[PDB]
RNA sequence: GUGGGAGAGGGUGGUGGAAUUCCCGGAGUAGCGGUGAAAUGCGCAGAUACCGGGAGGAACGCCGAUGGCGAAGGCAGCCACCUGGUCCACCCGUGACGCUGAGGCGCGAAAGCGUGGGGAGCAAACCGGAUUAGAUACCCGGGUAGUCCACGCCCUAAACGAUGCGCGCUAGGUCUCUGGGUCUCCUGGGGGCCGAAGCUAACGCGUUAAGCGCGCCGCCUGGGGAGUACGGCCGCAAGGC
């Protein structure tokens, strides 16, 4: 599981400013976190199809948020990805 | 011919025939009887009357080993389970106690079609 | 680390030595598996509802720990190894749910 | 009718999560190692729901029975 | 985001007792079984009924529901780990980032297929008993594939609510599961029944719409011929589209 610390850590880590609990960055941040965890979980339990969907959707919601960002402010976009390590 | 005095009476009923087995204080059988043991052949074997006559024989034969007090145990349900118990009750043996020990699965083996259709 | 509750019912025939000996192995392994005993209740013997290993009684130990969940299972694989250990059970600690109260 | 008092009424403050109070759990099993129906246990969907588990733990541990023989008949 | 909640949601390992079958030991005879009757069948190399021990596979009584969870197929012993969805409160953060979705990709009961493993019970085919005018069936005794696990494949279904998804709007009453509250009631999510308005060919539906509206998808156009033929795509095959 992602410890509360694990979480907030990443939050403050991206927040656009003190108190930013849900900018597009924070969200892409956290989503990326959950994904990688889950994705890891699935390297094993390749038969846990039911959890796959969760992933399928998290990926969706993320790539859909980034779209919005890229479209809005292309600069922040680059910054976020390069940082996070998305794409490829 | 050992002289047990007090023992156990196992009544195994089914809709196909009943069968009483008189045992001793720790389980080992002294005498046994069934509807088949008595005259009754096929269908007739089930009948509660048979139960009675098998129940008696079961005890009468038990009396030989000097039986007197017995504990009844009932496995099953069917064409004359009670009768057997009642038959014993009189017989000439003191029925210390009766008990339903009929076995039941906590769902293990798919029964033959014969007994499925339910759920 | 998460908080648990180990349950151990071992042979009710161990003599003062043999018995406090298995506790040794327990207490020992407990540690080896990050088990940090928060407390314990040793009810001792109790009339088992049904025979456990032909024996109709049992010796009950109760150790509430705090350990690395990533190894809770292994902690018991070990605990079970013992021959006198006839029952092991690690329960997730839980807030006592009261009722009719 | 089934009205012979609720196994809940004849009782006090007990932690339904206590898989070791043989004293009290023993109260919810029938004349067999069977878990009494709510209509007798007098518990609630949620309570009767936990009791269940708690009783099953007891059985495993070896404290509570899985099934008793029936007397009389 | 923070703080909470319920749950047979899923994946791995572990493990508990009941029962059947088999093997061993004890005690114990003449039967057992089975049916409308029977027979086959099993039993004196000793069966059945009873007791003690062992081995193995499979399923998980009570709780259990009129219940719950899931997108669907589906999901019930207990335990730990890994993990998905979802609801409530606070109204804290982003600031239209939304809906639908041809193609794609993934999932997808049962049966079925390939390799290996397993095999207690059940049981297509089959081998027998019976019933019948006949019995390639219905009843009875056996029993192989299979049913189980792994990995790969198939992808169908009364895959049903026979009811595509999302949002807004339109009397109530009652039972119920779960969350909050100022908790003999209010409020939110979910499951049922009755019913306003309205809708419907009728039956019925009726804030869980089949009502009133907007958006996007899929689909229909008399019956048989026919889910057939041809062609193409997929599949090891069966077969699918
Ligand atoms: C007395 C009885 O039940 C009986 C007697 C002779 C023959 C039979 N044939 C029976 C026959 N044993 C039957 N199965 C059976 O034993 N059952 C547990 C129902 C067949 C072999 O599958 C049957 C279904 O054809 C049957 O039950 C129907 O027969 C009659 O209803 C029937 C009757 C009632 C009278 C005359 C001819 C008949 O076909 C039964
Ligand atoms: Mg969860
Ligand atoms: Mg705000
Ligand atoms: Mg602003
Ligand atoms: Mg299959
Ligand atoms: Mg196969
Ligand atoms: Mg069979
Ligand atoms: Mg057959
Ligand atoms: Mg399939
Ligand atoms: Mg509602
Ligand atoms: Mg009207
Ligand atoms: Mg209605
Ligand atoms: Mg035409
Ligand atoms: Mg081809």
């Amino acid at each position: 599981p992602i410890t509360k610390e694990e979480k907030q850590k990443v939050i403050q880590e991206f927040a656009r400013f003190p108190g930013d609990t849900g900018s597009t960055e924070v969200q892409v941040a956290l989503l990326t976190l959950r994904i990688n965890r889950l994705s890891e979980h699935l390297k094993v339990h390749k038969k846990d199809h039911h959890s796959h969907r969760g992933l399928l959707m998290m990926v969706g919601q993320r790539r859909r948020l980034l779209r919005y960002l890229q479209r809005e402010d292309p600069e922040r976009y680059r910054a976020l990805i390069e940082k996070l390590g998305i794409r490829g | 011919k050992r002289q047990v005095a007090s023992g156990r009476a196992y009544i195994h009923a089914s809709y196909n025939n009943t069968i009483v087995t008189i045992t001793d204080p720790d389980g080992n059988p002294i005498t046994w009887s069934s509807g088949g043991v008595i005259g009754y052949k096929g269908s007739r074997k089930g009948t509660p009357y048979a139960a009675q006559l098998a129940a008696l024989d079961a005890a009468k034969k038990a009396m030989a080993y000097g039986m007197q007090s017995v504990d009844v145990i009932v496995r099953g349900t069917g064409a004359g389970r009670e009768q057997a118990i009642r038959a014993l009750q009189a017989s000439g043996l003191q029925v210390k106690s009766i008990v339903d020990d009929t076995p039941v699965p906590h769902n293990g083996c798919r029964p033959k079609k014969k007994f499925r259709k339910a759920s | 680390m998460r908080r648990y509750e180990v349950n151990i019912v071992l042979n009710p025939n161990l003599d003062q030595s043999q018995l406090a000996l298995e506790k040794e192995i327990i207490q020992r392994a407990l540690e080896n598996y990050g088990a940090r005993v928060e407390k314990v209740e040793e009810l001792g013997l109790r009339r088992l509802a049904y025979p456990i290993a032909k024996d109709p009684q049992g010796y009950f130990l109760w150790y509430q720990v705090e350990m690395p969940e990533d190894r809770v299972n292994d902690l018991a694989r070990e605990l079970r190894i013992r021959d006198n250990v006839r029952r092991v059970m690690v329960v997730k600690s839980q807030e006592p749910f009261l009722a009719n109260a | 009718p089934s009205r012979k008092a609720k196994v809940k009424a004849t009782l006090g403050e007990f932690d339904l999560r206590d898989y070791r109070n043989v004293e009290v759990l023993k109260r919810f099993l029938s004349e067999t190692g069977k878990i009494l129906p709510r209509r007798r246990t007098g518990l609630s969907g949620k309570e009767q729901r936990i009791l269940a588990k708690t009783i099953k733990r007891a059985r495993i541990l070896g404290l509570l029975p899985f099934t008793e023989k029936l007397v009389r008949k």
